[PDB]
């Protein structure tokens, strides 16, 4: 049994990938390492041995494994997780000692293991040989491994730890420019009409992959060949599109722009907390002034949703940044004894209830301190803020440093906390 | 190696025995059986397959199941709880079934099952395989177990 | 995970000390039979407990290499019921392998149900063998402060060595121990690095020559420059406000030490992070000492310049005072007895919380003052620990000489 | 699993440097092993299990092999980690044959390295069935078991109930003379030149153990050896020291003013168990029912384990008391929460028993376990400032020899015009 | 254990109501194929719950023999994290041995840390087996009411059989069936033997008779007469004071059942111990009816009088009483919030105890009321159930109708 594929170089490369320069910048060194290993050994450089790519599916995690290849003009070695599913005896750990073996004899070469989830949750067996050979191989090899994940929740922790894959990238669902950009390289192939407006298609297609987008224009073409047309009309377009109806809503969205934008404000405003960056609708010693301020920020996104929307729109998104602040809060009083009432008395984590509902009293006003100061902050710029919001909600991603010229427009200046 | 005891007949009798005459009252059925099982048998009658002999150290446990056999007239196979720790494979739970072999061979009998704890704290192996051997035999066998035990 | 010596004391860089401390380790595991009609028994499990990346699988790994014997590997992690048969399997292997050490990193996992049932498992394991074996065991945690009490017991891991992160000189020495394998120019000044990088650990110190190599390599150089090594920094560092913080609650722990009333010897102030009876005043001073730290950032920088830097120091403290209050009957409002905890009323375990409150608020208003006093040397304390990064305890005594103030001979 | 029989000479009293005091107490052991029979006629009757504690090196095992060497009897080693297995009841067995091979044995010694690993589920098994076996042979036997432990502190207080290990004696690290005693010892088989002075080596290895003395000597002829010398120098011995903990004398105060407290409230308990050997021991070193009990018996016992830090209020202050009174502390409250909680002997709560409980019940419990134990503390403090005068006398005398016998005690209190109730050994 | 038929129904005497209940098991065991391409589903698990000796192993014994189908026995306190193993071997063993019968003895003991995860591997592995394989497991418990609920869910163990201690009749053929392999003499009474034994079990009678037996055979005669089977009884039996204690809690549950307000028909009246959506009312009257055997109690005999064997009636009333509080939002106090419990405030809970309290003291008021009227009948029908054991609901009705009084029409 068992299917181990090799592309002895590819042709894809960075022009069939679109609208993720952060990530393709990120991956230059694993490019530049693949087209030379003695440039990075003989200066005693060393790479990473493993990269994990995770991401929802479709995003383009084995595209990006594969360009990666294709840009260094290098073999890439494809492999499944599940072909790692022994048949009797111990076959499975053999498969993966005969994998790297392969990838020794083919170098400098790739490796590319999809659904690495599927042998790193007998079972121990194959993980176990998984992570000796990860250990096995050297720089001087002149090999990479690249495992891509949809769940990576559920990977064991062994699989992560330094000499295997302790690099980890996330690939994240296009915005309306990166949306666009996937569906302008899927159109290269396709015979579209004058009439067809893409950038139409990529600002109505919210929460969809570049395999979505893919199959949109796959779709569109399949539909225009049908009718018997020799061009691809917005009317095959729009069909194509119709096969959508876990999308984002352009309620929902406002909702998440306004949370997302009010954590921003929040960001650069407090006195002395540190750096903001990317707004998106897309998914060490400190003092209890810092502390304050990270809860301030934390609450930032909730405190937008009320003063936006009333008591009766505050949103279940607020659950993470609740629960983070309530925790914060928490140690402040109970571990770090910064509050004057409990007294600088430690209760790490047996409690009589009187000191409990002590603490639990101080921990309320700490947070309700914040929430009140927080809304009045978005209150006062309520205005500019409803500026960025417009922004985001067509642009879907917007800099830090475009939030401070926005802002700047309103006549406000803000702080000088944008990540550089 | 292991080691089973047969005293075909014994001479300690309830002369032997002193101050218990209640417990002496209670085991006098035992000791009519060991007798004569076939007047039991001929009436559906069905006595006890294992008794159990608990008290302190010293307190005559051992001597009062010899005086039962004694009193009744037939052998007393006597074998240590402690003589069933395995050498090796399931060579326990082999010894159990021969005892209840032996003992079979010998009736109307009596098997004395001193330390009854060493063998009923493969150790389930050993205690499972006394156990289908206590549920292996019948009234029409005409042999009795008593175990004793200070734990 | 069974691996052979291959690192020595050689890729160790600093720690001396420590070094020192395990000196025995290695002269055991080469001959146990020298140790074993000696008649001494050495330990049987050793903890080594830091900040991670701070060297300690690389400590375990150099004992072994040292000693020439196997090291064999494992973590808290890999440990339903099956957990409790992974241990005494370990043992098992290494009885077979002896004289060899066994490694256990993440001790803290299998030692805070199966979680509870496992830990049993190791703690009879180590009972199990014997100095006769010639096996050792060393665990590495990060977070000792939740061990189970029970692994540090006599028989198991009852000895404890912190590795602590490297200082200036501590760093450069890791610096030039990572940079034998890189083709470094001329102008890198490693002595300049070192002092760049404070609050980094030796694995910080080996990525960032190892970042700055790779980039070397990237940019088409057959050497490493200045240049790269500053670009690698940028790519966790001790902001100056922060150091300056650090400094002030370390300075605060020395002056209660050189100013409590009885014992316990002070020692090098930097700002880098039982067979003995004691009495009820000994204790007082103990918690005295714990809150100094917090107690000088108040006085330096009030309510609101408190740090999260004094948690172990006020873990630590109300820890004393509860044990004072709850199992050694020093409070005259709780009495001689002593609670060790779910068949207690909750008007005692109020009683206590009260009485442990009132202690260390005594001892933190008296530290306050004690700062509030010597407020002036303790400046030119800080400024001179802000500048050489490590000071020793006579240094800290003439700085005070100098405001004439004569502290308590308690240094070394 | 295994265990080694010694023949017999080479390991006496010779060998063993400086406890001439605890020579002197195994003295009978030597007797006994020696002719059986000649002593039960005479009418001394001898310890089943002796239990000798004490920091690794300090001559345990040897004291063991020189009482089986002086008396000419087969010494049976074993360890105690060689009990302990989880899988199958083996554990229990080997014990049944240790007994059993010391029996053919006969007259011979038992000895137990580390009894704490076996004495602390498979491995109670194992402890219950030394117990009974313990239990199980007699003065008749001619046999007698000497363990050793380096942690007695975690021992289980079963082991040393009468029949079993109900004699101890702590063995110390050796002090200046104990030292020098100990150098001369393993001196005699060494070429040592005439600079070397044993008396200085002495002075300047605070803290060492005989074994470690044994291996400086041993390690200082190796040197002198690869050297190329006949003799052993200052030079090598000054080298050997290189190549490798302490108790306080107010600490010492401390101990010794604890230890006198238990054993007076012992000798004046007005109904008690024995009291013996006062001793200025380390916090790491030093150590019921089956039986009925009334509540004087316990409200005596408790004021027994109060003693110790009665005496340190009473001689140092509330600021003096110390975390030596953890054990005592501990015991006494649970031994006043069982009498309270357990077998109704509290008029306030009634002959109620709680083994889902109210919190109202539990405050009543807690109030009534607080009312006892500050109770009989007022008691053992009056007793201790009663007899603060002949108790600093005792004291004095402990901390100068370190250990002092029951009876002198009650000499000292004799001296002082008080006669105590007489307990002893 | 594997055994073999060998017992069937002419060995189970009475229970031909459960005998009839068991005859679809016996029919799916003998072909699991006819009932397979039928397209029903027998049960997959079948509760047999009653007091020790009553006939649970017997009757299980009783459906393997008559199916003429292998029967292998466990019990279960024969299942640290080897209890979960040998759960999925059971299993494995008796797919193996398809079409059989599992019997699983004290289930109370798994079905109740290793305690509560060998319980969900049986629970895993009764989902794990279809009708396909042709394997029923039969569990039996003296303990029923200390069941895991999860045990009882659909799929599993959702068919429960009690197995009532014999009557008058019951007993006689029990006798019967056990004198069989006995030399009785003529004289012999079994039916009087039987009226002499109210309260014994199936196997207290076959030892009685055993007893007997060993008695004659001790005394040296051919047949058991009279004479051993009275020496034997003396060697557990209804005394006539607690009978009529038994009798007159019965006729009180009887009388509540014949006047509640709405549902639930009234069955035969002894001397021996959900699809379905219910209002407010109807559980109301569900409580007044458990009650009604107690109230009886006080009514006739005092407050000192009251028994020990109002114990289930007073559980399942406050259980179900708890549940119309704080699951079904029954009280206008609490509110139809629902709490299903280690996240509730005390001061909730209190609120909940007392409308609990409320309720049940509202309907025993209303029980005792009801039995204060009918008092001069009740006795009446509490002569009858002492004279026959057993009354029939209409008997009851009768008696009650020659006291002038009309009862609901609830029988059968
Ligand atoms: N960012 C992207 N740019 C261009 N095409 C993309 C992008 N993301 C996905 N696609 C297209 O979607 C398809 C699926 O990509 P793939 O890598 O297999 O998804 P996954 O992340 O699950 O591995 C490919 O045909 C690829 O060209
Ligand atoms: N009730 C008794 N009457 C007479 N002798 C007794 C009695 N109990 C014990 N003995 C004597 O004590 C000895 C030990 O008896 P034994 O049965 O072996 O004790 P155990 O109960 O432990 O088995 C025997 O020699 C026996 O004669
Ligand atoms: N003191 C040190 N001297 C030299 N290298 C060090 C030092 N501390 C850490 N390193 C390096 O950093 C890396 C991580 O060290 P490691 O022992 O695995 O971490 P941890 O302390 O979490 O167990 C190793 O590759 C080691 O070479
Ligand atoms: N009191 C002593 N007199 C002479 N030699 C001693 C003394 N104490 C220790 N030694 C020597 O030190 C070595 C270790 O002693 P040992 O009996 O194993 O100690 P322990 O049992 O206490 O661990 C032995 O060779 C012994 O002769
Ligand atoms: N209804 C009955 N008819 C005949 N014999 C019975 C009856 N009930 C019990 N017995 C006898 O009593 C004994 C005990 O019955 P058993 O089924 O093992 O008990 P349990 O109900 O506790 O599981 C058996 O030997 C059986 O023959
Ligand atoms: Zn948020
Ligand atoms: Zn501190
Ligand atoms: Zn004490
Ligand atoms: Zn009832």
């Amino acid at each position: 049994m068992a299917k181990v594929y090799i592309e002895e170089k590819p042709k894809v490369t960075f022009k069939d990938v679109a609208g993720i320069e952060e990530v393709k910048e990120e991956v230059k060194e694993i490019i530049e390492y693949l087209k030379d290993p003695v440039k990075f050994q003989k200066l005693g450089g060393r790479p990473p041995k493993g990269v994990l790519l995770y991401g929802e599916p479709g995003v383009g995690k084995t595209l990006l494994a594969k360009a990666i290849a294709g840009e260094a003009h290098v073999p890439f070695i494809s492999v499944s997780g599940s072909d790692f599913v022994e048949m009797f005896v111990g076959v499975g750990a053999a498969r993966v000692r005969d994998l790297f073996e392969t990838a020794k004899k083919h170098a400098p070469c790739m490796i590319f293991i999809d659904e690495i989830d599927a042998v790193g949750r007998e079972r121990e067996q194959t993980l176990n040989q998984l992570l000796v050979e990860m250990d096995g191989f050297d720089t001087s090899d002149g090999i990479i491994v690249i495992a891509a994940t949809n769940r990576p929740d559920i990977l064991d922790p062994a699989l992560l730890r330094p000499g295997r894959f302790d690099r980890q990238i996330f690939i994240p669902k296009p915005d309306v420019r990166g949306r666009y950009e996937i569906l302008k390289v899927h159109a290269r192939n396709k015979k579209l009409a004058k009439d067809v407006d893409l950038e139409f298609v990529a600002r109505a297609t919210p929460g969809l992959t570049g395999a979505d987008l893919e199959n949109l224009l796959n779709e569109a073409a399949l539909l225009a060949a049908r009718k018997g047309k020799e061009e691809i009309t917005m009317e095959e377009i729009e069909e194509a599109l119709d096969r959508i109806t876990m999308t984002i809503s352009p309620k929902e969205k406002e909702k998440i722009a306004i949370h997302e934008a009010g954590h921003a404000l929040m960001g650069l405003v407090s006195d002395d907390d540190d750096k903001v960056h990317k707004i998106s609708i897309i998914p060490h010693i400190y003092d209890k002034k810092d502390l304050y301020n990270k809860i301030l920020v934390l609450l930032g996104g909730r405190a937008a949703e009320e003063v936006f929307f009333g008591k009766d729109g505050i949103t279940t998104g607020a659950e993470n940044d609740l629960q983070r602040a309530t925790d914060l809060a928490y140690r402040m009083v109970s571990m770090w004894g910064m509050s004057d009432k409990v007294g600088p008395i430690a209760i790490r984590r047996d409690t009589s209830p009187d000191l409990l509902r002590e603490i639990d009293e101080e921990v309320r006003r700490i947070i309700t301190e914040q929430y009140e100061k927080a809304k009045a902050i978005v209150e006062e710029y309520k205005e500019p803020l409803k500026a960025v919001v417009k922004k985001l909600l067509e642009k879907e991603t917007i800099t830090c440093e475009e939030f401070v010229e926005v802002f700047k427009l309103y006549g406000i200046e803000l702080k000088d906390k944008c990540k550089k | 190696m292991a080691k089973v005891y047969i005293e075909e007949k014994p001479k300690v009798t309830f002369k032997d025995v002193a101050g218990i005459e209640e417990v002496k009252e209670e085991v006098k059925e035992i000791i009519e059986y060991l007798k004569d099982p076939v007047k039991f048998q001929k009436l559906g009658g069905r006595p006890p397959k294992g008794v159990l002999l608990y008290g302190e150290p010293g307190v005559g446990k051992t001597l009062l199941a010899k005086a039962i056999a004694g009193e009744a007239h037939v052998p007393f196979i006597s074998v240590s709880g402690s003589d069933f720790v395995e050498m090796f494979v399931g060579v326990g739970a082999a010894r159990v079934r021969d005892l209840f072999e032996t003992a079979k061979k010998h009736a109307p009998c009596m098997i004395f099952i001193d330390e009854i704890d060493a063998v009923g704290r493969e150790r389930e192996q050993t205690l499972n395989q006394l156990l289908v051997e206590m549920d292996g035999f019948d009234t029409s066998d005409g042999i009795i177990v008593i175990a004793a035990t200070n734990r």
